[PDB]
């Protein structure tokens, strides 16, 4: 299949469609710390806040 | 899917995991959905002539 | 044939169909995406009248 | 990244060659082959001076 006839192509596509996915995910919950969880970004829960 | 990681710009490259794509394979079975009937020519041309 | 076509000599050409239907919705990213600003500097400075 | 290339989805091309080197050497048949008599009758009758 075309996916396996170009493993680099689909590796870019896979990582590059889950890059957007992780980017979307961290825009909500990312406390701003530059670590493997919050990815540096502040998002909204660190921008605005979690609780009242 | 290939999970993404995160490193500081001046951090280690730290290769991470990739997706899995697999060869799904069904097969049109050897097995027929079949129905056969044996009909005598006498039945065929007798019913045809004397069919109510 | 019953024996003259081994499995290993049958190519079994596949339908050119890759089946990644993974979560790719990024609407929060979709909002405020085509207006992403690429700075040549690492910092974001702006004012805020707070009083 | 071996994983994105499962063995099942890899269709190895084959050398279009068959190891069909069996024993086709038939010289007994070979000589007296181009002189095979295709007869429309089942029997072969001929005279032999036996004395």
């Amino acid at each position: 299949i075309s996916a396996v006839r170009d493993p680099v192509g689909t590796a870019i596509a896979d990582a590059f469609d889950v890059l957007s996915k992780k980017i979307n995910s961290v825009l909500y919950t990312a406390s701003g710390v530059a670590d493997a969880t919050n990815y540096g970004i502040f998002g909204l829960d660190a921008a605005a806040g979690t609780t009242v | 899917q290939g999970v993404v990681g995160g490193r500081t710009r001046t951090g280690a490259l730290a290769n991470d995991t990739q997706g899995t794509i697999k060869g799904a394979s069904l097969s049109v079975p050897d097995y027929y959905i079949k129905h056969q009937f044996d009909v005598g020519k006498d039945e065929i041309v007798n019913s045809d002539a004397t069919g109510k | 044939l019953t024996n003259l076509t081994p499995t290993e000599l049958l190519a079994n050409k596949a339908v050119d169909y890759l089946a990644n239907s993974f979560l790719v919705e990024t609407p929060m990213l979709g909002l405020l995406a085509n207006r992403v600003i690429n700075q040549k500097q690492k910092a974001i400075e702006w004012g805020a009248k707070v009083a």
